[PDB]
C-alpha cells in the first residue's frame, strides 16, 4: 500500500569480504502517531 | 355456586416494591420476600382478618436491590438475584450467606433451583442464562437472547427425571426459549410474541408454558409437545405469572390488578384489585409479583407500594 511510501525505510548495502559479497538489506518502520508532516414453535 | 377470593389483610416491612415472593414446602407457615430495599424478608404467617403476625428476618447483604427470590422445598435455605451482578444463597433461620454467585456482568434478574436444589440457574440483563452448582461455581454459560432475559424457570418433570432436564426463559427479545441442560444446547424455540416477556413459568405437570409482558397476550405453550397452544388477552401488561398447584387457574399480575384465568372450564375466574387511599387512577399500585401457597388455597401478591396482599379462596352461595 502507500503506507510503505509514507513510514517504512529499506537500504541495501553490498558488504565485499575474502570469499564473496553479501546483501545486507535494513528495513526501518518508523512510529506512524509521530509522522509530523401466527405463533411459531421449532424444536432441535 | 362461586369460589371467592377474599381479601385476608396485609404484609407490610418493606421500603421498596415487593419485586418477588416464595413460598415453602416443608413449613406453610413461611413467606420469602425479595424486595427493591436491597433485603429479603422472611415471615412466619399468623392468620387473622386484618394483621398478620410475627415478621422473623431480613436479609441485608445485596447492593443494589434484590429483584429474585426462591426457597427450597424444606424451607431452609434462600436464593437471591440481585442488580448487583451477584446472586446469594442464605439461611433462613439465622441469614447466613451460604455461598455468593459471582459471575455476571450485569443485573441478575432471575434465579430458581432445580427440585432435588443441587443446580441453580441464573437469568440477567447480560442476555447470559448461566448454571452454577450449589457451591458457587458456574458449569454452564448459555447464551441465546439478543436482548434482555426477564425470567429463568426450572420445568417441574413427571418422569422422575429420566435424564431430560430442561428448563425455559422469557426473553425481552420477544421470544421463549426451552434448553436442555444435559449437554447444554438450546431445545425449542417458542416465537409469536410482539413486544417484550416479563415473566413465564413452567405448569405444576411440566408440559404447559405460560409467557406474558407488555402486550397484554398471556400465551400458552405445550412444551412436551413443542408447539403453540393459544393466546389469553389481559389486555395491560401482565410482570408475574404463576399456575396453582392444585387447580387449573393462571393468575396474571396485571398494570390494573390480578387477574386469575382458569384453563378448563375457560373462563375469567377473578379480577382482584384491592381499594388505595388518597391515589388517583394513574397512580394506583400494580402487582409486580405473585405466589401460590403449597394447597392452592392461598394467593400472595407483592405490590408496588411495598406492601404484600395477600388473598384466600372460599365457596360462595
Amino acid at each position: 500500500g502507500q503506507p510503505v511510501n509514507d513510514f517504512i525505510d529499506t537500504a541495501t548495502r553490498h558488504v565485499l569480504m575474502r570469499q564473496g559479497v553479501l546483501g545486507i538489506k535494513v528495513k526501518i518502520m518508523r512510529d506512524p502517531a509521530k509522522s509530523r508532516t401466527a405463533p411459531s414453535v421449532k424444536d432441535y | 355456586s362461586n369460589e371467592v377470593l377474599v381479601l385476608r389483610g396485609t404484609l407490610e416491612g418493606h421500603n421498596g416494591w415487593v419485586t418477588s415472593l416464595a413460598t415453602s414446602a416443608g413449613q406453610p407457615n413461611l413467606l420469602l420476600s425479595a424486595s427493591r430495599d436491597k433485603t429479603l424478608i422472611s415471615w412466619k404467617l399468623t392468620g387473622d382478618d386484618q394483621k398478620f403476625g410475627v415478621p422473623v428476618r431480613s436479609f441485608k447483604g445485596h447492593s443494589h436491590i434484590v429483584q429474585d427470590c426462591t426457597l427450597t422445598a424444606d424451607g431452609a435455605y434462600a436464593l437471591s438475584a440481585s442488580w448487583d451482578k451477584t446472586l446469594r444463597l442464605w439461611d433462613v433461620a439465622t441469614g447466613e450467606t451460604y455461598q455468593r454467585f459471582v459471575g455476571h456482568k450485569s443485573d441478575v434478574m432471575s434465579v430458581d433451583i432445580d427440585k432435588k436444589a443441587s443446580m441453580i440457574i441464573s437469568g440477567s440483563r447480560d442476555k447470559t442464562i448461566k448454571v452454577w452448582t450449589i457451591k458457587g461455581q458456574c458449569l454452564a454459560t448459555l447464551l441465546g437472547h439478543n436482548d434482555w432475559v426477564s425470567q429463568v424457570r426450572v420445568v417441574p418433570n413427571e418422569k422422575a427425571d429420566d435424564d431430560s432436564v430442561t428448563i425455559i426463559s422469557a426473553g425481552n427479545d420477544k421470544m421463549v426459549k426451552a434448553w436442555n441442560l444435559n449437554q447444554f444446547q438450546i431445545e425449542a424455540d417458542f416465537i409469536g410474541h410482539n413486544s417484550n416477556i416479563n415473566t413465564l413459568t413452567a405448569s405444576p405437570d411440566g408440559t404447559l408454558i405460560a409467557s406474558a409482558g407488555k402486550d397484554g397476550e398471556i400465551m400458552l405453550w405445550n412444551l412436551a409437545a413443542k408447539k403453540a397452544m393459544y393466546t389469553l388477552s389481559a389486555q395491560d401488561e401482565v410482570f408475574s405469572l404463576a399456575f396453582s398447584p392444585n387447580r387449573y387457574w393462571l393468575a396474571a399480575a396485571t398494570a390494573t390488578g390480578i387477574k386469575v384465568f382458569s384453563l378448563d372450564p375457560q373462563y375469567l375466574v377473578d379480577d382482584l384489585r384491592p381499594e388505595f387511599a388518597g391515589y388517583s387512577k394513574a397512580a394506583e399500585p400494580h402487582a409486580v409479583s405473585l405466589a401460590w401457597s403449597a394447597d392452592g388455597q392461598t394467593l400472595f401478591a407483592g405490590y408496588t407500594d411495598n406492601v404484600i396482599r395477600v388473598w384466600q379462596v372460599m365457596t360462595a352461595n
